[PDB]
């Protein structure tokens, strides 16, 4: 890398970035088209500003896109830009895109596990918590630990809506792992079965 | 099904990338999977504005959604990269076409024959036609003007002749593009005997419309502003068969017009061809970089081209003035930088703006000039002989 | 065997989850390789000497040991 | 054909425990001018399981209760000992190491305890690096007066322990044990440096205890461990276990982690020892130029939550700059190229001027430790100690170096 190359990324890396930061993913692409026509190979770092751009403005389908513009050029996603992926997926309830780029950051080599955790955290947001007990089960029964906080969320939010199939499966993992039930979770769990009628 | 593959193909045709990539987004919005032919529409539309990088993505969509690429998506990629010289990934096409089965029909031996060309492999053209023959096949009226124009381009006028005159043995009457090379290989060689000959034959023309206002208006005899209207109405019946036809007019017309002296006629040749969407990639003009994009052009055309680029150029800064001659594999290695094209470039620039236009070290088929040496910059005389 | 089958009990709070463990694993092997187990090699027999390979020692699999002295097909060792 | 084709520990280093039921697995002890190590002797291959590399049984350990009341597992002391008043009048929180320093020299006076013959591999006075035993000279060397300040409480408060409690008037059991100060203050220094806290159970008591543990205090510190340890309580054995599917090499060092999360300042006051690549060291930024942290995890493939970075040039130091660097987050708003050139050039300032508070340099400490002839081990400790804070704030210079540069 000479000086002039360096001197020139420097300049069409802020202008890329400072559209990706403006949610403008049509300009992204613009200053793309001028690093292939100054003959600078855009790398890993410049389809991340194009997905980013996509993913800011609730866009799935361009972000999806701009993935495979990324890997169509023969460049590695990065690590962040696989969660910025897998985060806009859980936002709008696609739980299927979720565990695919999932799968694609394991096939990558990548460690899925704080990504796993960002997706089901963003279903239980966005009133999904259906897809989100899916997501989390598929990931604590294949080994993945996750955190007390969420833990701590999946139970309560579980026995607020009736689902005590889903909070027990869930402790169970939890003390599996080798997190210990506490009073708080036990009365998530009793909030729900003392409405069954067999006491 | 039938809706969506209908616009789609009108999109291709015409060379509507942008409402091409709507219909797919709406039938993907509506969980609407689209047929291998829709795709290979889309990516039709791609190869017509020269982006190479989007109709890959569609080609690999297609089998991520299981419509496989037929027959004609194989031809939609070679002609595309037929007209950019990529004969790097045109015989990637043709060492999948023969794994997948498919035999080479004669529309796969005219891309090769026409990327070769463009690719400035002259010797590997005439191969192509040459092992054509051994396998039969039977060679069509765009093969002849396929490789009429490799005799064309590498000054052959003895084999321009032979290969012109036994198109009109068969009296087939050859289209205005086979005309515009034989003016070509004649002004190249300043043999302007023959290039009178011809274009007395295309001024009768009883029988064609096109060759009489063709011939006509490179004479000179329709440069007036009400005689300027029957030669746009040539173009706008010729602006009916879609971007993929007018590219090879323009190109031969505005080789032509270069080679006779009427390097002025050109430039105005050429902007009617910008404004009707021929050559969409030719120009960008940003705060970042200014470009000219001359890998689908002919050696005319790219003079013209650069002309009217570096006079621009002069009337106004970015942070690059660049010349893309190489738009492909090739960029990544030495055999671009000793592509004809970007030899041409680089000598035409050499001698109208002394060295100010250097390589890349990092593209070989790029020519820049840096924003500080843009400061120490008509340039080029255009005029009619 | 015996030794090994206490030198795991020392690392375990309670033997009835040893053994319903030791069954699970056999279990597994059985579905795994059906017809490699029930004479010579015993699937619960090679999980006990699996966990002891697995503390870093060494035994041979399953146990299994033959008499190099039978002379020939068609005798068996009498007691 | 086969025709045609560190010093090893005291062999009754191990043989006294040997015919205590103290096995090694795999495993030898080295000696060297730096103190004892634990090495494979061969080449651990990796298991479904951690393996067994060394088995210490209960009664060859000294143990006291964390909590009061203070019992004594196994229990040596015998009813009415004089040596329980002075124990029993400890500070329950703060001279945990005090009881234990009684213990270990009563242990020595007893003719049938094991650490009667264990406490000759001990290291002296002159060769424990505890800061302890360390002289006003050797913590002029440390350039931190938090650190210099600690040390100097706790070797008062040592003195003062002994200067109470092994006065004229005390008999003479207890007189033999600590017949002069520093006698006294080494039993402290060999309890804090080589003290295993674990909780534990022993029959149906389940508590927490301070334990000399023979054989395992010859384990070195490592924050990357390739051993640790767990009691076995149905026979009342510890258990050093290395990590499972972890292949160890012949030769390779086997390491526990004596204190997880713990910076250098905190294992100099302990153990007399710092690590340059410890993973929680920490540098006062003013937090006015900040880096991504997202982007600056990514470059150097540093995965993980935050209070369990790892790697996939990046060691424990790179890890300790992503904790203790100045970062911003804002889920996933990408970073500005020229803004974070700014940041690190500032960054990088600051880092200079840290090390410019220093009269010498990094490697000026490394070629002065090799001239040495005749220094005490606290002083190397001390110089160590300085040295490895320098080789701290030049990796996160370089650090910041590699990460403004592969922004790009
Ligand atoms: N990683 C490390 N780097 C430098 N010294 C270490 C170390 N880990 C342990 N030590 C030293 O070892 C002592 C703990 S007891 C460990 C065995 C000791 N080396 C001996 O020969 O007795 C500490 O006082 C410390 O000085």
């Amino acid at each position: 890398v000479s000086a002039l190359e360096r001197s020139l990324r420097l300049t069409f890396m802020d202008e890329l970035m400072e559209r990706a930061r403006n949610r403008d993913p049509s300009g992204v692409s613009e200053v793309i088209y001028d690093m292939i026509a100054a003959g600078l190979s855009p790398g890993p770092r410049s389809f991340h500003g194009l997905v980013v751009a996509h993913a800011l403005n609730g866009d799935e389908q361009g972000a999806m896109h701009s993935l495979r513009k990324e890997l169509g050029a023969g460049q590695r996603p990065l690590p962040e830009t696989m969660i910025a992926l897998v985060r806009l997926s859980g936002s709008k309830g696609n739980a299927q895109r979720g565990l695919e780029l999932l799968a694609a950051m394991e096939k990558l080599n990548y460690d899925i596990r704080q990504a796993w955790l960002i997706l089901v955290e963003e279903l239980v947001r966005t009133n999904h918590l259906e897809e989100a007990n899916k997501v989390f089960l598929k990931g604590a029964r294949g080994g993945m630990r996750a955190t007390d906080q969420l833990y701590d969320l999946m139970i309560e939010e579980d026995c607020k809506a009736g689902d005590h199939s889903n909070a027990l499966d869930i402790s169970y993992e939890m003390e599996a792992a080798g997190r210990f039930a506490t009073t708080f979770h036990f009365n998530c769990l009793l909030s729900v079965q003392a409405t069954c009628g067999i006491p | 099904m039938e809706t969506y593959e209908g616009i789609i193909f009108a999109c291709g045709k015409g060379g509507l990338h942008e409402d091409a990539r709507k219909i797919l987004q709406y039938m993907t919005a509506k969980d609407v999977v689209p047929s291998s032919k829709a795709y290979t529409g889309v990516i039709e539309a791609f190869g017509q504005a020269a982006l190479y990088e989007e109709a890959l993505v569609a080609f690999n969509t297609m089998h991520e959604v299981g419509s496989n690429p037929s027959i004609e998506t194989f031809h939609s990629l070679l002609y595309s990269f037929a007209r950019g010289g990529l004969f790097k990934e045109s015989e990637v096409i043709l060492s999948r076409l023969v794994n997948s089965g498919i035999p080479r029909n004669r529309d796969t031996f005219n891309a090769t024959i026409e990327a070769y060309k463009q690719g400035g492999k002259f010797e590997e053209a005439v191969k192509t036609y040459v092992d054509m023959e051994k396998s039969r096949c039977d060679p069509d009226e765009r093969t002849l003007e396929a490789v009429l124009s490799v005799y064309s381009c590498a000054r052959l006028v003895d084999e321009c002749r032979e290969q012109f005159e036994e198109m009109k043995a068969s009296d087939i009457l050859p289209s205005i593009m086979c005309y515009c090379m034989m003016l070509s290989v004649y002004g190249k060689t300043e043999s302007w005997d023959d290039v009178n000959e011809l274009l007395e034959e295309m001024l009768s023309n009883r029988v064609s419309n096109i060759h009489q206002v063709i011939g006509q208006m490179i004479k000179g005899n329709y440069d007036d502003d009400s005689n300027w209207q029957i030669v746009e109405y040539v173009l706008d019946k010729l602006n009916s068969e879609g971007c993929g036809l007018g590219i090879r007019f323009y190109n031969a017309l505005l080789d032509a017009l270069w080679w006779l002296g009427q390097k002025e006629r050109a430039a105005r040749v050429l902007n009617e061809a910008t404004k009707r969407g021929i050559f969409p990639e030719l120009f960008r003009k940003n705060k970042l970089v200014w470009s000219v994009d001359v890998h689908r052009m002919s050696e005319g055309g790219m003079y013209t081209a650069l002309s009217v680029w570096l006079n621009d150029l002069s009337d106004i800064l970015p942070q690059l003035a660049v010349v893309v001659s190489v738009r492909g594999q090739l960029e990544k290695s030495s055999a671009a930088r000793e592509s004809p094209i970007t030899r041409a470039a680089f000598s035409f620039l050499q001698d109208h703006v002394s060295s100010s236009f250097s390589f890349t070290g990092w593209n070989g088929g790029r020519i820049m000039c840096q924003r500080s040496q843009l400061k120490q910059l008509n340039i080029v005389a255009l005029t009619n002989s | 065997m015996t030794m090994d089958i206490e030198r795991l009990l020392l690392s375990e709070d309670n033997r009835f989850e040893f053994v319903n463990s030791v069954a699970a694993e056999a279990t597994e092997y059985v579905e795994k390789n059906r017809d490699e187990y029930g004479g010579t090699k015993k699937a619960i027999f090679h999980v006990l000497s699996n966990r002891v390979n697995d503390l870093g020692f060494d035994r041979p699999e399953a146990y299994a040991e033959s008499d190099p002295y039978k002379p020939g097909p068609g005798y068996l060792k009498e007691y | 054909f086969p025709l045609f084709q560190l010093e090893s520990a005291d062999p009754d280093f191990y043989k006294i425990g040997y015919v205590r039921r103290v096995r090694a697995y795999g495993v030898e002890f080295k000696e060297g001018p730096d103190g004892f190590g634990i090495y494979a002797s061969k080449d651990i291959e990796p298991r479904r399981r951690a393996r067994v590399i060394m088995e210490i049984p209960h009664e060859l350990m000294i143990t006291i209760r964390q909590k009061h009341p203070w019992m004594f597992f196994p229990d040596i002391v015998p009813i009415g000992h004089p040596i329980f008043d002075i124990i029993n009048s400890t500070d329950p929180e703060r001279d945990w190491d005090l009881r234990l320093a009684c213990l270990l020299l009563f242990s020595f006076d007893r003719e049938d305890h094991f650490w009667r013959l264990y406490g000759d591999f001990l290291p002296a006075a002159d060769e424990c690096s505890s800061l302890l035993l360390a002289t006003e000279e050797d913590l002029a060397e440390l350039q931190d007066p938090q650190l210099v300040s600690t040390i100097r409480q706790q070797q008062k408060r040592v003195l003062e322990f002994w200067e109470k409690n092994w006065h004229s008037g005390v008999p003479l059991k207890i007189k033999r044990l600590a017949e002069d100060a520093e006698r006294f203050i080494w039993a402290v220094s060999i309890a804090q440096t080589r003290c295993i806290s674990m909780k534990t159970r022993i029959g149906a008591l389940v508590q927490d205890l301070n334990m000399m543990i023979p054989y395992a205090d010859m384990l070195n510190h490592s924050f990357e461990p390739n051993c640790f340890l767990h009691w076995r309580p149905k026979d009342r054995i510890l258990e050093v276990m290395s990590n499972a599917g972890q292949a160890i090499k012949k030769g390779e060092e086997m390491t526990i982690n004596y204190m997880p999360g713990q910076k250098n300042n905190m294992l100099m006051e302990r153990y007399g020892f710092s690590t340059p690549v410890n993973p929680w060291d920490a540098i006062p930024f003013s937090g006015d130029s900040r880096i991504h942290l997202n982007s600056f995890l990514s470059v150097f493939n540093i995965f993980g939550l935050p209070e369990e970075y790892y790697h996939d040039f990046v060691d424990g130091a790179v890890i300790a700059a992503a904790r203790t660097l100045p970062t911003w987050s804002d889920i996933d708003l990408p970073p500005i190229p020229s803004a974070e050139r700014k940041a690190v050039k500032e960054l990088q300032d600051e880092c200079r001027k840290m090390l410019a508070e220093y009269p010498t340099t990094s490697e000026q400490d490394q070629k002065l430790l090799d001239s040495l002839s005749e220094a005490r081990t606290t002083f190397a400790t001390a110089v160590k100690y300085r040295m490895h804070r320098k080789m701290f704030i030049g990796k996160i210079i370089k650090a910041l170096d590699i990460y403004q540069e592969r922004l790009l």
